[PDB]
């Protein structure tokens, strides 16, 4: 009978299944063109405010596009968390998750195997794949020169698909030099992205020290040699006194004029407390009123106001000092030193450029381009590069790229496919064909024949060698160690683990219950 | 010679690139008149 | 305005206008929208297109005219291209797709020249001088085939027959359709090999069977059974006789009555019995007339009577009913008989002659279709085409119709040229050579027509999946190296860009008609400045 | 520039092939359950007057269901031609032609094969396919007893698919006798199937004579013997002369009394000419009025009225006489003979039973079933059974079925794929693998394995045994000559040619144009 209500779509075991698989096909065909170095970027047009967005990342493509399909929402969420974990490889999760379901659609229809039996093949196949992925890795970080070279290769492999593919030889130095300056600290908040219109893509230059978009006061000078930097999370504004609930009872206005004299004398004594250190600049988090601003003139102190919360830590780590608010004891809180405090102009906005600091634990990537859509792509491209290289510092193991990681994992899966009895061995081989489909797609986006290079790569690796890969520039098999293509071990581990869990969730479905929308 | 090594599927990118080119050139035709000393002014 | 309603033409607010450069961009882009439909269809590696009429019926076609004919359009520029493809389809019947792609190629190259500020009349005059110059060159380089005997002249039709069948439906049995197409013209032809009548051969399709079941039969196709099927289905001739002695009549078997409305008054019982005698004696006299004439099979236009059918069964005389007048025109020419109006003028000299009459089922319950066959050469051939689908046999009709039309063009004397992209490139390099000394203001006009002719080879390069620039570079360098101009694009990959080895031939009259209709339409579209269109 | 009018759906991209390919897959999967002996019947709900229809044939199903896809019309039209041509194998064409497009889908997407290459392989693959049937056929024309046994096994094969799988042992003798009755007349219109609801399904019979749907008019007897049959298509009732301009100029009503008497005298004279033959039964197709009916009573002649013109053809051939008109010449005219005539009752409607006729060039079948729906299914069955057996007389060559016909084609098709080295070999292998699916769905409908059971049939034929096939009652390989199932050569030639040419249709599309509905 009718059990749900009006305007409620229900499906049962032939409409429920084949609606998620066609949704997995629908979400996978979109991100098929974005995979690889020769991939085309997708343009997203918003429904409101005529906001356009040029982006190559599969997560950002799925963030903006609305998708009412429940099966596609699983692919939307797994690309979100994959961007949260590593930052790169979200497209490979969506492609590998869709092709695993594309293969499983045939095993359910053609071979007539239960869904639970397909998962049991994927559990053993995924275990054999990760064991081969663990053994195929190589140690690093024992020699800093090799660790420097591998980060350059990882930056080249990451930016090969983004808009920086042509200038990756120059941006690889910019990407890897900033990470080594972190001194092991894994955090992306210490890197600023300043948007500048004009120039070309290769005009991005490496900055010595730290640069930000702020300005001096009204009366401050242009240049001060060997300036001492201080950072105040203070209120140099109308301080009030903090026992909110203070009011001023006044019997006559004679003492009220002397009361206002005490307020000016209160802040004068506070600025006099600043001058005991003998600093040359003063950085405040919030706005500085004019009366503090005039007092820094005769004392020879620079003033910078309205600093962001991230900018405090980003500037303090480069300075080396600590944020001070009390200003009571001059013994502790040793401040840094900067040689050149002179500002420069890049475009129509002046920026305060620093140089010759104690430490460079925070950095700033200056970018140049034509359109803001390209700068947004430049931001997302290097954010994925810096995110992968930053996690490579903590996780040392890496694995060869260029499609060799997919085929070398499928070798152990195919080896373990023969000794497994029952119908799940076909599902173990279906997992192998899913790994083979990634380099099949890399040849399709490049416009070369896919069946020949996959057949040559597959026959070559079974001979005994395990260093061969796809060279899409020449269109043939080549040595990946010569070209210098390598990726992190946690990236491909997260992709295979996320794709295995992606197929597992959607394969354990039998009914769809879509309640009424609000 | 023929029927080998490829077949170009998904020609909609070719159709989309043509639509974007003629769309950009049609906007450029209105801006083209304002070039040089003998150009004209535009009121919007 | 000055406040009053300033109106000039009726329905002022409904219709619009368009002028300046924006009117031109609407024209060229409208041609590119139609050219993209035709560009992926042209050549042997093309793909049909499927059309849907308003009545639900579909037609799977790859002939530019039938596509554009059943296409509901709004833009007038495409509606002129609808008629251009129909113009090529009616007279020549070959190159509809070409005329369309080629006219767009002239229009696409004209867009760049309009940006330079050349007046459209100088553009149109340039293509007119270039078109006649290319026709004057191609008329000199092509060779004549009339010197060869009839045995080799049959092979030239097989060269063009395989060219026309390919790129179309029934590619599987195209070797037999070429022989069947050539065998149809061997029967129907003039002794001087000139001005053959195309109306003698009609098209007839049958929904059923397979393509392999199609064969040649010289006769008429009637979609009806014999009257009162108790007789044997397959009637045979006598032992000694000239033939079956076919008889045709445009008079129904009845008593003779006036054509005007009449009132036969019977005022007595004796006259009423004479009416019964008059009723029976007319049917008795009627069957005795056809008996003495020696006819075996009788064809009646306006049908007959229950009482004469029996009289027809006992005398071993098959007959039919409801035979349309158009079919009787086909029966008299096939069997070489004269249709008698009445029985008083019945004579043995007017009766036709054919080999045998028989009928088959083609399946379970569909319909009994009559078949006739001749024992020698006659002036009528009826193609008996079968098909597994209604769209297959429908496309096979217009495909074989174009095949007979291509052979019809070769009946005209000294009109042969080797196609395959060779005719386009060989007419292109000479136009660019003339521009080097005939520079003037129209130097870029010749270069536009030179680049527009080469697009059809590049269209074949896209469908075949080869590099266009490498193809046109090799063909252009080969034409400059050697003056032998029968090398074209090797679409089917048999090696040999040369075209005599691959047995391909196009009509010369068809090829020059490509640039004529393309140039003649481009001269018209470039004249349009104001575009006034009313709302539906 | 939108050249088309308003509401004009056009698809000039990959969605056009996807929309055309998914339409055939939907039509293909719709008929997968109807194939084989264990297949399930389907139910049709009409939109007008609630007139239901139960039918297993795919031609009646697809013609009844509405489908707006242009690809669906090709599958509808190829099934209509197969239903009209042979009368059997329509679902095999629908499922095979859809599977050829299904197998051709992955070549377009995964391997990226040209559409002209796929059809080019199907040309050479179909040529080798029909050549396998040329050598695999057997001519049983030399012996009538073996040909009599061949019509049994063909009736066993055709009737097993419908609801008459149990009663096919009894109707196989009924079916073959009707064909030997017709002695080569392949016209199916010469068999009258009288529909009777009620009684057991096995109560059908085949009487040696022609059974009328009507009875005697007023007083003519039921039981008679040694009756001479005379057939007429003659008005024979109130004769309106051939010219309608006739009139009577009546001067007095007494003379008009003689004119109406004269109309009775000529009718009395016409019936007097009927008595000169010396007959006991007279039959006319027009309904007989009262006045000529009365004159047959004194002469001792029976009268039957309102016979249909299609029944006069059956009536003339069972009786063996001739239809006579213009009765002045009884010498040249011929009349039939019969031993006994008796009126019977089967249910509520009475019928006339004829038995002991000389000529046996036709017959009538009386079916019995629980519902009009079962009776309809039954009818449709014997029509498909008798249609195949009728064409078996003109096409004596036969082919063994049960998965052996599809596999012996694939044995020759796979052999020819090696001598055509290049990219065309994948297309010919796709044509081979499409033929493997017909015995797969035949195994899936019965609930057996799709891979192992087909694998045993694969190995059995290449060992050198060209008589092995599937046996569904036990689920194992058995000999086809012992089981006794065989099809005609025209059937297997038709479905291979129809399914092959059907694949050529929807592989050359590259655009779908939809005008407005009217
Ligand atoms: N220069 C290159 N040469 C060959 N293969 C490459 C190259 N750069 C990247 N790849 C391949 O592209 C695949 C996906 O790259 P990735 O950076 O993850 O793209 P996305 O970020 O869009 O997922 C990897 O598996 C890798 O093997
Ligand atoms: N078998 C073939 N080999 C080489 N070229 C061919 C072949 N068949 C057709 N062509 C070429 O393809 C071109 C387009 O022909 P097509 O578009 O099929 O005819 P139409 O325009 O009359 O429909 C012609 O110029 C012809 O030279
Ligand atoms: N008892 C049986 N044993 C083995 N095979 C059978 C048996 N009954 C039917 N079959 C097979 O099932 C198939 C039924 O085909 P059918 O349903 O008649 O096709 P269609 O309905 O399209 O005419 C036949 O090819 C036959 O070989
Ligand atoms: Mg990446
Ligand atoms: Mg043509
Ligand atoms: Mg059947």
């Amino acid at each position: 009978v009718q059990i749900f209500g009006d305007q409620v779509t229900e499906e049962r075991a032939e409409n429920a299944r084949l609606s998620a698989f066609v949704g997995a096909i629908a979400v996978g065909d979109l991100v098929k063109s974005t995979l690889g170095p020769k991939g085309m970027d997708k343009l997203l047009q918003s429904a409101s405010s005529n906001t356009c967005m040029v982006t190559n990342d599969g997560a950002t493509i799925l963030k903006s596009i609305p998708l009412d399909n429940p099966a596609a929402k699983v692919l939307v969420n797994i690309s979100k968390v994959q961007d949260d974990e590593v930052g790169d490889g979200t497209t490979s999760v969506t492609v590998l998750s869709a092709e695993l379901l594309r293969e499983a659609e045939k095993l359910i229809d053609q071979s007539k195997i239960h869904p639970q039996t397909i998962i049991e093949g994927y559990r053993l196949a995924s275990a054999a794949a990760l064991d081969a992925l663990t053994k195929a890795a190589v140690d690093n970080s024992h020699d800093k020169t090799m660790f420097r070279e591998d980060l350059i290769h990882i930056a080249k492999t990451t930016l090969s698909s983004k808009i920086l593919s042509q200038d990756k030889d120059h941006f690889a130095e910019l990407a890897t030099n900033a990470i080594l300056r972190l001194k092991g600290s894994t955090n992306l908040e210490h890197i600023q992205i300043i948007k500048i219109l004009g120039g070309k893509l290769s005009d991005s230059f490496l900055d010595e020290g730290f640069i930000l978009a702020k300005k001096f006061g009204n009366n401050q000078p242009k240049r001060i040699e060997n300036a001492k930097i201080l950072i105040a999370n203070t209120t140099l504004d109308t301080d009030k006194v903090k026992i909110f609930g203070t009011k001023f009872k006044v019997d006559s206005t004679a003492k009220l004029a002397q009361l206002e004299k005490a307020e000016r004398e209160k802040m004068k004594n506070k600025i006099a407390k600043i001058s005991k250190f003998g600093i040359n600049t003063f950085i405040n988090r919030q706005l500085i009123y004019d009366y503090p601003e005039q007092l820094f003139t005769d004392l020879g102190i620079n003033s910078i106001e309205h600093a962001d919360f991230e900018g405090v830590e980003r500037l303090a780590l480069v300075t080396g000092g600590e944020v001070v608010s009390t200003f009571d004891e001059p013994s502790k809180c040793k401040l840094g030193e900067c040689d050149v405090i002179e500002e420069i102009m890049l475009g129509e906005q002046p920026f305060l450029k620093f140089s010759g600091c104690k430490a460079g634990e925070a950095c700033t990537i200056v970018l140049r381009g034509a359109t803001d859509q390209t700068l947004d792509e430049a931001e997302r491209s290097l954010h994925d590069a810096l995110s992968v290289l930053s996690q490579t510092t903590k996780e040392t193991r890496t694995v060869l790229g260029g499609g060799c990681a997919e085929m070398v994992m499928s070798k152990a899966v195919d080896t373990e496919a023969q000794n497994i009895d029952g119908k799940k061995s076909l599902a173990v081989e279906a997992f192998a064909r899913a790994l083979r489909q990634l380099p099949t797609i890399l040849a399709d986006n490049a416009g070369f024949d896919s069946s020949e290079l996959v057949s040559k790569l597959r026959s070559s690796i079974y001979n005994g060698i395990s260093t061969s890969g796809l060279d899409l520039n020449n269109g043939t098999i080549a040595d990946m160690r010569q070209l210098g293509i390598v990726e992190s071990y946690k990236l491909k581990r997260a992709v295979v683990s996320s794709a295995s869990e992606a197929a597992e969730v959607l394969l354990r479905v039998d009914n769809i219950i879509r309640a009424r929308p609000r | 010679v023929p029927s080998n090594a490829t077949f170009k599927n998904k020609e909609k990118p070719q159709e989309v690139r043509k639509a974007n080119i003629i769309a950009a050139r049609s906007v450029a035709d209105a801006i083209r008149t304002s070039l040089g000393p003998k150009g004209m002014d535009k009121m919007i | 305005e000055m406040g009053r309603p300033f109106i000039i033409v009726k329905d002022q607010g409904n219709k619009k206008r368009q002028h300046g450069l924006e009117a031109k961009k609407s024209h060229i882009l409208a041609a590119r929208s139609v050219a993209s439909i035709i560009k992926t269809s042209l050549g042997p590696r093309g793909l049909d297109k499927i059309l849907i009429s308003p009545d639900g019926e579909i037609t799977i076609t790859n002939d530019g005219a039938t596509i554009l004919s059943q296409m509901e359009l709004d833009n007038e520029i495409a509606k002129l291209l609808v008629q251009l493809s129909k113009s090529q389809d009616d007279e020549i019947g070959d190159g509809t797709t070409g005329v369309v792609v080629l006219a767009s190629a002239l229009l696409d190259q004209a867009l760049e020249l309009i940006q330079k500020g050349i007046h459209p009349i100088k553009i149109a005059n340039g293509f007119d001088e270039a078109a006649k110059l290319a026709i004057s060159k191609l008329e000199e380089t092509c060779d004549d085939i009339s010197a060869s005997n009839d045995e080799l002249f049959r092979d030239f039709l097989l060269r063009a027959a395989k060219t026309s069948l390919g790129s179309k439906i029934v590619s599987k049995d195209h070797d037999r359709f070429a022989e069947m197409a050539v065998e149809a013209v061997i029967n129907v032809m003039d002794k001087d090999r000139k001005d053959v009548d195309f109306d003698l051969i009609k098209m007839q399709g049958r929904v059923g069977g397979s393509i392999s079941d199609s064969k040649l039969i010289n006769g008429v196709i009637l979609d009806k059974d014999f009257s009162h099927p108790q007789m044997p289905k397959c009637v045979l001739p006598k032992e000694g006789s000239d033939g079956v002695k076919l008889a045709i009549l445009t008079c129904p078997f009845e008593p003779p009555k006036p054509k005007t409305k009449h009132k036969l008054d019977i005022s007595s019982v004796e006259e009423y019995q004479k009416l019964q005698t008059y009723e029976q004696d007319k049917f008795k006299e009627m069957i005795d007339d056809v008996k003495k004439a020696g006819a075996d099979v009788v064809i009646c236009q306006w049908g007959f009577d229950d009482e004469a059918n029996h009289l027809l069964l006992q005398n071993d005389l098959p007959a039919v009913r409801w035979v349309g007048g158009q079919e009787l025109e086909h029966i008299a020419i096939s069997t070489n008989g004269r249709i008698v109006p009445r029985f008083q003028d019945l004579s043995k000299d007017k009766l036709g002659t054919c080999s045998r009459i028989y009928e088959q089922e083609f399946g379970t319950t569909k319909d009994r279709m009559l078949i006739i066959e001749q024992s020698k050469e006659t002036k009528t051939v009826t193609c008996f085409v079968r098909g597994s689908n209604k769209m297959i046999v429908d496309e096979a009709e217009r495909a074989l119709h174009d095949s007979l039309c291509v052979v019809r063009n070769l009946v005209k004397d000294s009109r042969v040229v080797y196609g395959g992209g060779a005719a386009e490139v060989t007419m292109s390099l000479a136009v660019s050579e003339e521009a080097d000394k005939q520079r003037g203001i129209d130097q870029y006009a010749f270069r536009g027509f030179a680049q527009a002719l080469d697009t059809i080879p590049m269209t074949l390069a896209e469908n075949s999946g080869l590099d266009p620039i490498g193809t046109l570079s090799t063909l252009k360098s080969k034409q400059l190296k050697e003056k032998i101009s029968n090398i074209g694009v090797d679409c089917l990959g048999y090696g040999s860009n040369d075209m005599k080895e691959l047995f391909v031939v196009d009509p010369f009259i068809g090829k020059k008609q490509q640039i004529l209709l393309a140039t003649q339409l481009c001269r018209m579209i470039l004249k349009i400045d104001n575009v006034i269109i009313s709302g539906k």
